[PDB]
């Protein structure tokens, strides 16, 4: 399956800035082929961890919380 | 046969009485857990609101 | 000089700034008497209680009435003390607000009277009573099943037409009759027309001449309703300290004290504790109810109504009231429909004093046998509703025939009900009711009708009623 | 009179003008910036004024993305709020928030008049005195959940049930029978589904009567705020000038409130209960009170509502529901059964289903249809498990007339003509009340279970049953 797939990894030891920008980097790599005529499947494994990373990212930038302290 | 039918109706009566007793015990334990979850929900939402007010 | 002026008004919260070194201490009273200079001003008679020291010679206060009309720069005088509330024989038969001012329309108390501070530390460990003694009331369900304690806190679970006010009123009458003390009713944050009804009930029953009534109602700010139980308590403290007598102190809906403290905490800007209650919940309940004690010379016993919100006994306001309760009396509507007055539920009402080291061995054994017969009678009502009165047993028929006479002997003729029924009422000593329930449990009065036991004080009045009936 | 950017805080941009040259609240600001070098990005933004800060500084809300903004960029003041073109020019054209054509059919010239987004609600002097019923031609809608002329409707439906087809024949029926323009406003909901709805506008011929405004989930929440107001100020031209009975479709008004909750946390407001902005009731009412029927025309509004996790207690569905007059609940179990439209008859309610509005006969027939369909939705498990042979010969009459009513609730649509070949029908209220009355009386029990399927009137039932041989 690696003849046609691209793995984008943002592990837990990496800072939450890199977990925040992982789906947007993945969908940018996808839309490069989408605006050329190709067909792309983008799998976002655990976007809830992106939500936790962006919650961390907003609480450390001192933005006001909401419910469950998500911004 | 009549004695067995009488014992049938009495056994179904005792079984449904025990079913009501088990259902009521489940009601009271679930209301204890309901009150615990109710207190936890209100203290969670008040901590969220006052943290958001302290954020400003 | 001790006159500063207002800097901020925000709802019930008023910030007042004095000079340096001349700030008032926490919990003092601050008076604002202002006459309107122009047509663009409002006459103001307002009283503030000091809550915090914010710094820069400023003081954050809470209000006792409405803050509508206050001007930044209006002068505030320092009383040099907390809220001074009059005490003594001039308070009996009188209705007061939270400031110790008479709501009643006869007259005002002169300025030479003794006035005690609201905020007082609890009586010391040197001064408490070493023993646990029993506050004898004359009510047979109280004196037999849920005994009260001099210095104890007692919960009333009831209201809405079961007989709470009649029980309150007969307690005042019996204590002021036999023990020589007085009572103080502190209506903390309840309905004003119910306070009017309770006033007129105590007025036409003659009970009011031996009690002192304090009302801070719903229309007052939370800073007023937080201090109503304390300003009735400082009236009861005079009678147990300077007179040295056993005093009742009623707090209608002690839950209103907790939620008024919660509202004052939310207005003051504190971070709330679990369930929205103030962080200071347990210590405010303690600072109320550690002054309700039995000291060496007198005592304050306290009968308190508890709401138990959302029917939850693990809610922090019931969970902090219950750690000070020494007894519980439960008024049941099924006993008020049956004709039993008082409507105290005999099996649900519990007490800490019901123990053989306090009441004695005979009192304890008679009370436990009464509880066992009534519990077996409640376990037999479904058999009576299913199988019928016949073919149950002989011993179980004896238990029913015993427990009905026990259940109807629990009721009394009250002195309060003399004006409605004509029957003069009775004070039943605790030895008399222990001996009476013991003679019932032995089977001495099985031949008598069960309606002879209804609304009867002692165990000779029931046989005189049975001789008068047949 | 042209100021600098101070802060760019997500979608919120802070702009400072000169002293005395501040814009009023809700005015549209413009940023038109050409890249001075390779280190800059060309930017065309529209900001609306939201707050006034201290030193000539204005917090704004962005309509597009703020990525690329430099502190110190010049901001153009327009002196007016967001102006949006209205008239016959908007018919058949797809618009964004700013009143610019999304589609490539052309651009609107500057000679056409442009109504502002923000407008006060119609006064109490100007509204209609009593309720008129907006007649749709749909038998479920006209019978069981009548739409009032000028009120608000809640579609509770997902996908695969036929929400878009119901929308399109509402547009067609009000266009051919009332002369009514419709306006579709897509508020933050699934760009793909808006594309599907637009291509079905094009296929059905419905597009020539409809003005369409799309701001979807991709756009920042200021755009998702102002979309519904753009569609509403397009509908208000036809009401206040042409005197028409205008439709105004807001898809998922929950997004109009949660976009406000996304903006308000960054504007600097304290969070309200459940994380929703504090000004949620007023921001909902300033939308919902401009949807009224005045003396000149009318604006009735069918509004899809997505309830998150089917929780009807969070404040934003509560304040959408408090403005509703009727609901039509689209059920998948009726769409799989073959009933088009798949309006759930028992769960869809209305404020107008009352005999002072619909009349006595319509109210009695509708109430009896609801009673027989509710009696039919109590035997569903019994029919599914125990069978038809075992029920009773009195309840199988109930399920007999219930199936004859339940299949007569479906219509042939005008917009479904291109899919099936059947021309479609507009059914008046009197004829559908007469038809359901004749089915309830039992005149059509001998006709089969079909021939009620997908017909307009009851004479069409007779003709289709004669075409089936019966």
């Amino acid at each position: 399956a690696l003849d046609y797939t691209i793995v984008v990894t943002a592990s837990a030891s990496q800072p939450a800035p890199l977990l925040f920008l992982a789906p947007y980097a993945g969908v940018a790599m996808g839309e490069y082929f989408m605006y050329k005529g190709k067909h792309v499947l983008v799998v976002y494994d655990d976007l809830s961890k992106q939500a936790a990373a962006y919650r961390e990212l907003s609480l450390l930038l001192r933005r006001p919380p909401g419910r469950e302290a998500y911004p | 046969l009549l004695d067995a039918k009488a014992s049938e109706h009495a056994a179904r009566m005792t079984a449904m009485k025990n079913a009501t007793d088990n259902a009521n015990e489940l009601i009271r334990t679930l209301t204890l857990s309901y009150n615990r979850a109710r207190q936890a929900a209100i203290t969670q939402e008040i901590t969220e609101i006052v943290a958001g007010a302290n954020a400003l | 000089m001790t006159r500063g002026r207002v800097i901020q008004v925000m709802g019930p919260v008023v910030d007042v700034k004095f000079e340096n070194g001349h700030l008032p201490a926490i919990y003092n009273a601050l008076k604002i008497q202002h006459k309107a200079r122009n047509e663009n001003e409002v006459d103001i008679d307002l009283t503030l209680e000091v809550a915090l020291h914010l710094g820069d010679d400023t003081v954050r206060t809470i209000a006792m009435a409405s803050t509508d009309g206050l001007i930044r720069g209006m002068e505030v005088i320092d009383t040099g003390a907390p809220i001074s509330v009059p005490v003594g024989e001039v308070t009996l038969g009188r209705v007061f607000n939270v400031l110790g001012e008479p709501i009643d329309l006869e007259g005002d108390i002169p300025a030479d009277a003794r006035r005690d501070p609201i905020h007082r530390p609890a009586p010391k460990f040197e001064e408490l009573a070493t023993e646990v003694e029993i506050l004898e009331t004359g009510i047979k369900v109280v004196d037999l099943l849920a005994p009260y304690i001099k210095g104890g806190k007692i919960g009333l679970f009831g209201g809405a037409g079961v007989g709470k006010t009649v029980l309150i009123q007969e307690l005042i009458h019996n204590i002021a009759q036999e023990h020589g003390g007085i009572s103080v009713f502190a209506g903390v944050g309840e309905r004003t027309r119910e306070g009017n009804d309770l006033y007129h009930e105590m007025k036409d029953s003659g009970v009011i001449s031996k009690t002192a009534m304090v009302f801070g109602q719903m229309n007052e700010p939370p800073g007023a309703r937080m201090r109503v139980a304390l300003t009735g308590l400082t009236m009861a403290e005079y009678f147990r300290d300077e007179q040295g007598q056993d005093v009742l102190l009623f707090i209608d809906n002690i839950f209103r004290f907790t939620q008024a403290g919660s509202e004052v905490s939310a207005l003051l800007g504190r971070m709330p504790s679990a369930v929205g209650y103030q962080p200071t919940l347990a210590t405010e309940m303690g600072q109320l109810q550690e002054r309700i004690t039995s000291t060496a010379k007198g005592s304050i016993t306290s009968i308190q109504a508890i709401y138990v919100p959302a029917d939850d006994y693990t809610d922090p306001a019931p969970a902090t009231t219950f750690s000070h309760l020494d007894a519980t009396t439960n008024l049941e509507r099924k006993l008020a429909e049956m004709g039993i007055y008082p409507a105290v539920d005999p099996l649900a009402s519990t007490s800490r004093a019901l123990a053989p080291e306090i009441v004695g061995e005979e009192h304890y054994q008679v009370a436990r046998k009464v509880q066992q017969t009534l519990q077996r009678y409640k376990e037999l009502q479904d058999i009576i509703a299913i199988l019928g009165m016949d073919e149950l047993s002989d011993e179980d028929k004896l238990v029913v025939h015993r427990a009905r006479r026990i259940q109807f002997f629990l009721s009394q003729n009250f002195h309060v009900a003399e004006q409605f029924t004509g029957q003069p009422g009775s004070y039943v000593p605790v030895k008399e009711t222990v001996r009476g329930f013991k003679e019932i449990l032995e089977g001495k009065y099985d031949h008598l009708p069960e309606d002879a036991f209804r609304l009867v004080g002692r165990i000779e009045e029931v046989v005189e009623k049975a001789k008068a009936m047949g």
